């Protein structure tokens, strides 16, 4: 499954 | 900086006239991702081309596969035409049937 | 190859996709085989192999879609944020993310997550120290952001547990395909062309990827004026490689292409 990373 | 495409034109199987095959054109190692890749038959855009979704290698460089089903004929020519902003003109890569 | 199995997700955001081309694309690979895809046009995470579709339901793909749409969102802002930080406006720019896990040859587990701007290293996760490694000054503010709160903790947890957990499932799902071996079909050709004989050896349709292709002269490995195109993909997941070598016209009979691959019980020898 894909994993959400966060805002740069 | 920007990196020019390294292109290879090849068939799915060893070619023989009258035998069903697939013509491949693979461009890799380039940047930016925007690129034009066109399979050619007898001087004109080839029929049935399929394009891989944009992807990249471990070194971040982009790549794309274009392929189209075909039945190779002696007396027809095949090639791959590539346009990219690192290129001043379209580069054409001829496919050698090797038969 | 030291790595037994791999799970890798990548994505690309661009300001200049091309006309009508999607500005955001993400894909996933298992053991190098593309098994899922999403882009900012379709707006849907989709299966790309039969074995993935056969072992997942709609809620699975709804979750992947939700995750992808979120990553698209993050990247849509990202392109702006990074342009601003590089004092750039318009033009052609890209944001790239690459992450996943590797199961090596004795049980060892690897986990990574790294980002690039305009095709250059921007920042990478260092899960050993739970910090992010800034490649350039422009990445420092991002490093600072990401090292706040429990983000790093969650990312490490995913890479070491979640990622692996699912990799083992996928490997199970498609072991019939992923664990297969496809024999190469080889062609040797010669071209006479300019006071120089150029011999070419092509291995078509082998799987898995690793292969060793060499030119022999009089039985001995050769070496000089050999040129290789590396390994390139076919549409069906199998692979292709071509090696050439320059010889003197008339010496064609002295040369053999040698192919070593997992599908072959014994190395293959091919003549023109």
């Amino acid at each position: 499954r894909r994993e959400v990373h966060t805002y740069y | 900086f920007d990196l020019t495409p390294k292109v290879q034109v090849y068939s799915r199987f060893p070619a023989s006239a009258g035998t069903k095959n697939v013509l491949n054109c693979f461009a890799a190692g380039f940047h930016p991702p925007k690129i034009s890749i066109t399979l050619m038959k007898d001087g004109v855009p080839m029929e049935g081309a399929q394009y891989s979704d944009m992807s990249f290698n471990d070194d971040w460089t982009f790549q794309r596969l274009v392929h189209a089903d075909f039945t190779p004929s002696s007396g027809s020519t095949y090639a791959c035409k590539v346009e990219h902003e690192t290129l001043k003109e379209p580069q054409v890569y001829k496919w050698d049937p090797e038969f | 190859e030291f790595e037994l199995h791999t799970l890798r997700y990548i994505s690309t955001a661009m300001t200049d996709p091309g006309p009508g081309q999607p500005w955001y694309v993400d894909v996933g690979y298992v053991d190098g085989e593309l098994f899922t895809h999403y882009n900012s046009t379709a707006r849907r995470a989709v299966p790309r192999t039969e074995w993935i579709a056969a072992n997942t339901d709609q809620q699975y793909w709804d979750s992947e879609t939700q995750t992808s749409q979120r990553t698209e969102q993050i990247d849509r802002d990202g392109l702006g944020t990074l342009q601003r930080r590089y004092n750039q406006t318009g033009g052609s720019h890209t944001v790239q993310l690459m992450y996943g896990c590797d199961i090596l040859e004795d049980g060892t587990i690897r986990g990574y997550s790294q980002d690039a701007y305009d095709g250059r290293d921007f920042i990478a996760f260092d899960k050993d120290t739970m910090t992010f490694t800034a490649a350039v000054p422009e990445a420092v503010p991002t490093k600072r952001k990401w090292e706040e709160g429990d983000y790093a903790e969650g990312l490490k947890q995913y890479l070491e547990e979640t990622c692996v957990e699912w990799l083992r499932r996928y490997v199970e799902y498609g072991k019939a395909e992923l664990g297969r071996r496809e024999r190469p079909e080889v062609r040797v050709w010669g071209k006479e062309a300019d006071g120089i004989l150029t011999l070419s050896c092509r291995a078509h349709g082998f799987y898995p990827r690793p292969i060793a292709v060499s030119w022999l002269k009089d039985g001995a490995v050769q070496g000089q004026d050999a040129q290789s195109g590396g390994i390139v993909p076919n549409g069906d997941g199998t692979y292709h490689t071509w090696v050439t070598i320059d010889a003197q016209p008339g010496d064609g009979d002295k040369y053999q292409c040698r192919v070593e691959h997992a599908s072959l019980p014994q190395p293959g020898l091919y003549s023109w």
